[PDB]
RNA sequence: CACCCCCGUGCCCAUAGCACUGUGGAACCACCCCACCCCAUGCCGAACUGGGUCGUGAAACACAGCAGCGCCAAUGAUACUCGGACCGCAGGGUCCCGGAAAAGUCGGUCAGCGCGGGGGUU
RNA sequence: AGUGGACGUAUAGGGUGUGACGCCUGCCCGGUGCCGGAAGGUCAAGUGGAGCGGUGCAAGCUGCGAAAUGAAGCCCCGGUGAACGGCGGCCUAAGGUAGCGAAAUUCCUUGUCGGGUAAGUUCCGACCUGCACGAAAGGCGUAACGAUCUGGGCGCUGUCUCAACGAGGGACUCGGUGAAAUUGAAUUGGCUGUAAAGAUGCGGCCUACCCGUAGCAGGACGAAAAGACCCCGUGGAGCUUUACUAUAGUCUGGCAUUGGGAUUCGGGUUUCUAGAAACUUGGAUUUCUAACCUGAAAAAUCACUUUCGGGGACCGUGCUUGGCGGGUAGUUUGACUGGGGCGGUCGCCUCCCAAAAUGUAACGGAGGCGCCCAAAGGUCACCUCAAGACGGUUGGAAAUCGUCUGUAGAGCGCAAAGGUAGAAGGUGGCUUGACUGCGAGACUGACACGUCGAGCAGGGAGGAAACUCGGGCUUAGUGAACCGGUGGUACCGUGUGGAAGGGCCAUCGAUCAACGGAUAAAAGUUACCCCGGGGAUAACAGGCUGAUCUCCCCCGAGAGUCCAUAUCGGCGGGGAGGUUUGGCACCUCGAUGUCGGCUCGUCGCAUCCUGGGGCUGAAGAAGGUCCCAAGGGUUGGGCUGUUCGCCCAUUAAA
RNA sequence: ACGAUGCGCCGAAAAUGAUCGGGGCUCAAGUGAUCUACCGAAGCUAUGGAUUCAACUCGGAGUUGUCUGGUAGGGGAGCGUU
RNA sequence: GCGAGCUUAAGUUGAAAAACGGAGGCGGAGCGAAAGCGAGUCCGAAUAGGGCGGCAUUAGUACGUCGGGCUAGACUCGAAACCAGGUGAGCUAAGCAUGACCAGGUUGAAACCCCCGGGGGCGGAGGACCGAACCGGUGCCUGCUGAAACAGUCUCGGAUGAGUUGUGUUUAGGAGUGAAAAGCUAACCGAACCUGGAGAUAGCUAGUUCUCCCCGAAAUGUAUUGAGGUACAGCCUCGGAUGUUGACCAUGUCCUGUAGAGCACUCACAAGGCUAAAACCUUAUGAAACUCCGAAGGGGCACGCGUUUAGUCCGGGAGUGAGGCUGCGAGAGCUAACUUCCGUAGCCGAGAGGGAAACAACCCAGACCAUCAGCUAAGGUCCCUAAAUGAUCGCUCAGUGGUUAAGGA
RNA sequence: GGAACUGAAACAUCUCAGUACCUGAAGGAGAAGAAAGAGAAUUCGAUUCCGUUAGUAGCGGCGAGCGAACCCGGAUCAGCCC
C-alpha cells in the first residue's frame, strides 16, 4: 500500500490539475483549495478524484 | 562506516575589496555565518547575494555579527 | 555645545554589564486609580487596553559613588612557524633569519559620541 | 513412406535400479513425481455480438467491442517409497526396526583396554562419545574366487650391515662414415658489497701462464612446451537445473478429408383449431456401409476382383488453439577486493581525517535518508526556554502551582554540524504564493544534472500600513533516456474533407538501490578442459620488515628455614637473530620442480660430548650454573610418507 | 659527595673468506673550532664555429641579441629506390 | 581557376589529342516541435528571454595535394571457437552373412548298472584345472634426439568360452558405436577430417625500417557490466586573432579555525574540603570527531606605485588516464616495511656530467658543435688517485673512527 | 531451401544476409516486360540499365544500424497474339 497520495486538482469548469500530495493522514476527505489557469483570478479547486 | 557525503564547497565567495555585479554570490554559508548589510538579500539556503552592483564590504565585530555590504 | 536635568530615539556594539548602594518626585517617567462597553485574557484589566486626579518615589527607571565580581589588557619572555641549513636508525630534535601567539603578570574601565523635544536659573 | 521391436504377442516385449546364495529390508504422503477423483476456483481459439464510435443527406459501409457459452491442463481431494527423498537442534511428516560402528564412513585421533613385536600413528578383537552408518543410491553375514588392497609369520635370499671378485654389451684408442637438441655475441674466476632485492660481465680485495683430454653434475635462475595451478578477458567449449527464451516431440478444443439415419432436440421459416405435420442450423449419445483403414484367397510389395471378413465417419493427415516439453538448442550467470572465493560495499545527507582558501584516498574513524506536515505552510499578532534552590494537596530524587537566579546550559519532526534570545522555538486569526508565464546575474560540475536568485506580467493571500509570500531554519527524503496510461490542445495527418494514428502542455508507471542506470525478458559447473594474456597477481623460494618465534640483558618482588642474586625470578623495561606463523608484493607465470627419504657435504655457535676455568647451598663422588673454547665427534632399531614426536637398547654425547 | 657535560669502555652471537673501497693511519691520514692554498663537472669564462626565434637593414642573405637534455607526441627542411 | 556566384554526373561525339553534356549539387534566411510566419522568429495572455540578421556584410565554389574522421579486411602477424557442404568404419567402436583356429596333460557332473542317500563300476559334463600356439598386457627394469610416434628381456592374466580370427558387408558428426573411460570413430575427439564462409573477432601480445631541426607531455578528476580498456575535461603541439591580460615580488584589504595553547561548554580525568552522594570550592590534567583563544602561512580581489614574458580565446593533430622514490604533514600498520592510501615540494620517469667504492630517486649541476685553454659547485688534498704529510688550540690510546639500547664503570 | 561467426563493446528482437552454401532450369546471356500501374499535375503510358533525387522519406531493444520511390537526365526503345 501506500499513506501519502499524489491527488490531482480540477478546476470548476475543469480546464487544470495542479497535482501534490496530500495524505489520507489527517485529510480524511477534505480536498478543497485554489489557484489561477486559464481564467484571470485564483478560482477554487476540488481537489477529489 | 565507510561512508561520507558529497563537498559543499561553501564559503565568502566574494572577499571585501571585490567588485560586484547584482545577484552575484558572495557568502554560502549553512547559517547566518554572515547576517547580510545594507545592498544584500539572503536566500532560502542563507547564501546571500547583492542587489546593487558596486564594491564588497565587510562589517564584522564578529561572534555571529559579521555583515556584508555593498557600496555604491 | 549658555549651565544642569528629564522623556525619547540613534551610533556604538561589556574598557559600556552585575551586584552593594545613595540621590531623585507631581516638572518629566513610574506604580496605585476604576471597567458594561472599545480591546483582551487558551483562568486573571498581571499582559495588552480604555477612562484619571489624589497618593507615592516604595518598586521599576534615570543619575552619581563604587575596582568585591565580571569585561579588557601590555611590555617581557616563550610556544609555534615562512624561508634557509642540519643531527639522530627511530620516536624525535638543533641552528641561522624573519613573522609570532595563548595563558599569566603589570595595568585599564563601572564608558564614549549624536538628534529632536519637555521643563528649570524668569 | 518404410523398418526395427518381431515373422515375437503378457511364462512376451521396453525401461529403471539393485546385483549369486542366507536372514532380511523398519519409520515418515508434509513438499516433488506419478496414479486415481474431477463438487468447485481459474483457463485459448471458436460460438455470441448486447453496446461504444467514426463516415456519409441517407441506404449503407466500417473500427472497436462485452455477458453467457467455450477442452485438455493447473489450483483442490485421496493414494502411492525395490518413486525423487527425509529419518534432527543443548517443532517439521517424521524422527532410526534389525543389523554394524574409531569403519573404504572417526574431526578431536597415535581414542581407551587387550592381542601380536624389545619397541606398533599401521593392523586385529572388544568398548562405544556414530563430527558425518543403516536396510534393493540395500543392512548384516558368507564357502569359493582375485596379476585386488592391508597386517602378520614361516622359508631363502647382496634389499641391507658393506660391499668385493668375475663375465659380457657400452664407455675409452685407430682407421671408414658421421648426426642432434642448442646457440645476442663472448678475451666467460674466488670472495664480499651493490645494483629490479640470487653478479663471469658494476666496486674493492684475493687468486689465475697458453691449449687440451677422461670424468663429475654445484653454477650458467642450464635445455624443452610463449605455466595445464592462480588471476584477468563484458574469450571458448562440455555438462547440469524448479536461470531465461524458444523448440523436436507430445496432449487438447475447433475447422477439412467426412457421410445417410433413426433416436432426445435450448431454437428457424411458411405452415394450423398458448399450437405441430412439411422440416432442420446445429449438439448429443446410439446405430448404419458406399468415404477411409485393415486382413484372408492360384496372383509374397502393389493393382484387381473378391461367396468376401473386421473396424469405422473414429483412427490417420492438413490448418489453427491452449498446456506439457533440459530431449534438443541459443545464451545470461556484476564490480570493488593489499591474490580469487566468503563476508562486506555500490545512491543521497552529517562530522573528523582534510595539513586555518575550495578541493583531496582508504574494506580509515563515527551516524543517518528512500520520509513527513491541510498545517510542522503564507501572512498578521502575541508568548520565552532548560536547571537549580526555598515552599508547598493525595506527589515527593523528578507530577502540578509559587517566588528568586536564569545570552541559553533548552527547543528546533527524524543524523549531526552550522545557526538561532529583537527567533528559526511556542500559541491563535485569517487564507493559500505547496501560483501560471519569465528569468538579470552568479555559485558548482568533464559533461549531464544540480544550487541560489533581484526584479516584470497576469492575478491572488495576509497586514492599518512599510512589506512579506512562486513551500518547510539549512544541508538527505532521490533516478536521464525509451516504451505506454490519463486530461487538455487543435500543430501533422500522404488526392481533397473528415476520422484512425502522431505532436505538443499537464500528470502517472522504476530497491532499473550494481542507484549515469547493457535486454521486454537469464542460474550453476568443469579436476576432461581449451585459447589469449599477467610476475599488473596468489601457492614455493629469495628480498624488505620483524608483530608473532628464538635468544640475551636490566631491575627485583618473592621463593631458597636464615640469606634477593648457589640456583629460580613476579609485575614491568631494554636489545639481538632472522631459523616460526606472518605482512608486504620487489625480480621470476615465453616456467625459479614442490614435501619426506637417500648420496654427498661445508659453515655459525646461542656448545649435546670432549678440553681450560669461576662461583656453588663445592666434604668426597656425582652435580648445578656461568665463562673461554667450533679440533674432532655425536649410535642402531620398532611406529608413521613423514618432518617432528613416542618408544626399544646403548652412549663421552646421542 | 651527589651533580651537568666533551671524547670514549662494557653491554655487542650466524651462518662459503676477511676487510673503513684497499693500503695503512695516534710519530694523525681520527676528531670539535677557526683560516686559508689548490684539486675538482658536459655549470660558468676564452677563441672559433652552426641552427631556433626576434628585431635591423639591402631586393632565404648579413649584423646584434638569443636559443638549441629529451619518451609518447605535434610541426618543419631534406637524402635514398623503382 | 572563377568569383556573388561556382561546377557537373550519367552519357554523346571525337580520341597520337578533348570538347560538348545543367539533370543535379553547394552559397544566397533564419526561428519554430510543426502549421507557418519571415529579418524577423519560438516560448507567452506582450514585452523577461532563446536562438538569428544588423553590425565585423569575415565570400563562396570546382578541383589538386596533404592532416584527421567515417564505412569496408582498413598498420601486419596470431587464436581456442561457430556455421555449411562434403570426405572418411581400409585404424578403432559394434552388428550381419559366411568360412576357419584353439598341442598336450589334470579333474572326474548327471544319467546307466550292481551291493547295503552311501560303496563299486561305468560314463565323459563343465562361462572346471595346468600349460603351448593364439588372444591380453600384471610388476620391475631397459629404452627417453629409441631398434620402435607406445616397444624389449624377464615376470604375469585366459587358455571349450560372455572365446580368437579371415573375407565380404552395414552403421558417422551432436552423429555413430560403447560389458561405460567421455572410451573409439585413419598416430591430439568433453564433439573427426577437408574444402569453404573467411582477411571470422581479437578491449589481448609481439612487430612497425631514411636523416637532420624545433617545441614538448601524462600516469590526475568525474562517468562507465568500469578498474591493464574507453568518453569529456586536465596537461602537449601547429596556425590565426588578441594584445599584456601572464609570472614572481611588494603594498592595501578581506576570508580561514591548523600549530600552538586553554579549559569557558561536551567526554575524560588527578589529591583533598564540603555534604543524603548529581551539584559545589582549592588544587591538578588530556582530548581526530572539545574550543575563552589563536599565529606562521595560505587563498580572492585591486594596484604596479616594479623586475620580468608569459597569457586568452578559436580551429587541425595528439598521446597520457599503471607511477616510483625522498623530505615535510596526516590516516591505515606495530610511530614495522624498498608496505598501502592522500597533501605537498623536488628528483626519476623523459636526464647526460662531478660527488656519494659501487647505486633512477640523495648532494652538486640541465650536455648546440670543436680545443693537449681558465675560474669554480658539491665533494676533496698520506699512496692507490687530481690537489696543503697545511697552520693553531685542544679531545679521544679505543682501531673508537669503521654497526644499536636499557643499564652499569 | 537457406547459415554462423560477427556487430550490437554482454545478448534473445535486430544485424551479419536472402550473404556464404546446396539444389533445379537455361542461354550466349538471362531475367523482366506492353499498366485491375506509378502518382497528385485531372500528368505519366511497356521492361531492363546508368546518373540523380539522397542518406531525403522512412524503418529500428526508435539501439547497432537498415534505407526507398516518384520528378528529372541518358543508354535502348517494337508491341504483337488468343
Ligand atoms: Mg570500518
Ligand atoms: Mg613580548
Ligand atoms: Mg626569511
Ligand atoms: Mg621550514
Ligand atoms: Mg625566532
Ligand atoms: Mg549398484
Ligand atoms: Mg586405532
Ligand atoms: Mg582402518
Ligand atoms: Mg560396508
Ligand atoms: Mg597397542
Ligand atoms: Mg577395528
Ligand atoms: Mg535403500
Ligand atoms: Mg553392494
Ligand atoms: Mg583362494
Ligand atoms: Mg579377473
Ligand atoms: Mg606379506
Ligand atoms: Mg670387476
Ligand atoms: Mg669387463
Ligand atoms: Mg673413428
Ligand atoms: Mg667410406
Ligand atoms: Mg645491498
Ligand atoms: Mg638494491
Ligand atoms: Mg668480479
Ligand atoms: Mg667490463
Ligand atoms: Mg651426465
Ligand atoms: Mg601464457
Ligand atoms: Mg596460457
Ligand atoms: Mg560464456
Ligand atoms: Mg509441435
Ligand atoms: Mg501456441
Ligand atoms: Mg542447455
Ligand atoms: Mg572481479
Ligand atoms: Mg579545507
Ligand atoms: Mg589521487
Ligand atoms: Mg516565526
Ligand atoms: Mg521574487
Ligand atoms: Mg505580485
Ligand atoms: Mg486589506
Ligand atoms: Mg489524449
Ligand atoms: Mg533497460
Ligand atoms: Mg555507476
Ligand atoms: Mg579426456
Ligand atoms: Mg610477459
Ligand atoms: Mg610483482
Ligand atoms: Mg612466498
Ligand atoms: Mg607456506
Ligand atoms: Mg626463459
Ligand atoms: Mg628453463
Ligand atoms: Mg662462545
Ligand atoms: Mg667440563
Ligand atoms: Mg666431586
Ligand atoms: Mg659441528
Ligand atoms: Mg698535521
Ligand atoms: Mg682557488
Ligand atoms: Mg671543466
Ligand atoms: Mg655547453
Ligand atoms: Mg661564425
Ligand atoms: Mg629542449
Ligand atoms: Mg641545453
Ligand atoms: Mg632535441
Ligand atoms: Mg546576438
Ligand atoms: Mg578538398
Ligand atoms: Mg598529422
Ligand atoms: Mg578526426
Ligand atoms: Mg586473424
Ligand atoms: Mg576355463
Ligand atoms: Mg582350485
Ligand atoms: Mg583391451
Ligand atoms: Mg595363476
Ligand atoms: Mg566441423
Ligand atoms: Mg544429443
Ligand atoms: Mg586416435
Ligand atoms: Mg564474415
Ligand atoms: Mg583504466
Ligand atoms: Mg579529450
Ligand atoms: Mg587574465
Ligand atoms: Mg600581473
Ligand atoms: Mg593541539
Ligand atoms: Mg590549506
Ligand atoms: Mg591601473
Ligand atoms: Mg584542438
Ligand atoms: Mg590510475
Ligand atoms: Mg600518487
Ligand atoms: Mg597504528
Ligand atoms: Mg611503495
Ligand atoms: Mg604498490
Ligand atoms: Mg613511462
Ligand atoms: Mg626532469
Ligand atoms: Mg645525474
Ligand atoms: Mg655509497
Ligand atoms: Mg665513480
Ligand atoms: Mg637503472
Ligand atoms: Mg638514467
Ligand atoms: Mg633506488
Ligand atoms: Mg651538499
Ligand atoms: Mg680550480
Ligand atoms: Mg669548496
Ligand atoms: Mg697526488
Ligand atoms: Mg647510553
Ligand atoms: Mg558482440
Ligand atoms: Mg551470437
Ligand atoms: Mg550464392
Ligand atoms: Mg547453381
Ligand atoms: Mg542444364
Amino acid at each position: 500500500p501506500r499513506i501519502i497520495v499524489k491527488m490531482e486538482s480540477s478546476a470548476g469548469t475543469g480546464f487544470y490539475y495542479t497535482t501534490t500530495k496530500n495524505r489520507r493522514n489527517t485529510q480524511a476527505k477534505l480536498e478543497l483549495k485554489k489557484y489561477d489557469p486559464v481564467a484571470k483570478k485564483h478560482v477554487v479547486f476540488r481537489e477529489k478524484k | 562506516n565507510g561512508r561520507d557525503s558529497n563537498p559543499k564547497y561553501l564559503g565568502v565567495k566574494k572577499f571585501g575589496g571585490e567588485v560586484v555585479k547584482a545577484g552575484n554570490i558572495l557568502v554560502r554559508q549553512r547559517g547566518t555565518k554572515f547576517k547580510a548589510g545594507q545592498g544584500v538579500g539572503m536566500g532560502r539556503d542563507h547564501t546571500l547575494f547583492a542587489l546593487s552592483d558596486g564594491k564588497v564590504v565587510f562589517i564584522n565585530k564578529g561572534k555571529g555579527a559579521r555583515f556584508i555590504s555593498i557600496e555604491a
